[PDB]
């Protein structure tokens, strides 16, 4: 689909596909567009104030709040993504661009949420972040999806942004990567996807080197053509790999 | 121009809200179906 790569203000050219694509889509396109347009009398959205970590809040508090501001600038369902994100960009550069996420305020999808989800957790030494990645298969078509990971007192957990409320943000409450891993396995089945690819990074350094980039697959299984005790045997491997070792970026 | 980022920006969220009902009403039709 469609990305900005035009800056804000929102060039013409990107402003008029986005809306020849929504128009398109809606069952009612042409007189859907046709009211928002120019329409005089449109409501101000409120800009959420970014949230801070403060020594008076508890970690999952401020999560939960971080959690809170993405679901506020809300998932993007316009087709038009606002935010150009270069998986393979260094890690400064991507930060630059989650600062002006939080300037601009606009809706988001999952990969620019998994970036401010970065940006806004790099203060704190106590929480570990990698991505999670899906390759998913529906009626035909191979879907991809990314959340962050989260490690933080011996327990997992999830930050993200999804079209479905099960995938996205899990709580602080898994005791292995596998747990948590598995229940998004589980609901994505709610959705009749499979899962045929997992994928998980490496800990993103909260104080990377000056070009280091993010490494999205360190570890990727097959999952559609493993067994469950296979899965989880090669996730807690790794996962303890993680905790441990300093593990050579395989990108 | 500040103006034209405000403009957009409501148009934007109005827009979202509008694809979002979207989204959800034909999920709901999926899954009667």
């Amino acid at each position: 689909f469609h990305v900005n790569k035009s800056g804000f203000p929102i060039d013409s050219h990107t402003w008029e596909r986005m809306w020849l694509h929504v128009a398109k889509v809606h069952p009612r396109g042409g007189e859907m567009v046709g009211a928002i347009r120019n329409a005089a009398f449109l409501a101000k959205p409120s800009i959420p104030q970014v949230p801070n970590y403060r020594l008076s809040m508890t970690i999952p508090d401020w999560l939960q709040a971080i959690q809170n501001y993405m679901k506020t600038l809300q998932y993007n369902h316009t087709g038009t993504q606002f935010f150009e994100i270069r998986k393979m960009r260094p890690l400064s550069g991507l930060m630059e661009t989650a600062k002006e996420m939080t300037r601009e305020s606009l809706p988001i999808k999952c990969l620019e949420a998994v970036i401010l989800g970065i940006y806004l957790t790099n203060g704190q030494p106590s929480i570990e972040r990698f991505p999670i990645s899906f390759k998913t298969y529906f009626s035909g078509n191979y879907f991809h999806h990314v959340v962050l990971g989260i490690y933080c007192n011996g327990y997992y957990g999830s930050l993200g942004m999804s079209r479905r409320a099960e995938l996205m943000d899990k709580p602080l409450t898994f005791r292995t990567l596998s747990d948590l891993v598995f229940d998004f396995e589980d609901s994505y089945k709610k959705y009749l996807h499979t899962v045929k690819k997992v994928k998980i990074g490496l800990y993103v350094p909260h104080e990377p080197h000056s070009f280091q980039p993010i490494e999205w697959k360190q570890l990727v299984l097959n999952v559609s053509k493993m067994l469950r005790a296979d899965i989880r045997k090669e996730l807690e491997k790794y996962a303890r790999d993680m905790r441990m070792k300093i593990l050579k970026p395989a990108s | 121009q500040q103006e034209l980022k405000q403009r957009q920006r409501a148009e934007i969220y109005a827009l979202n809200r509008v694809m979002t009902e979207l989204e959800q009403q034909q999920f709901d039709e999926f899954c009667k179906q």
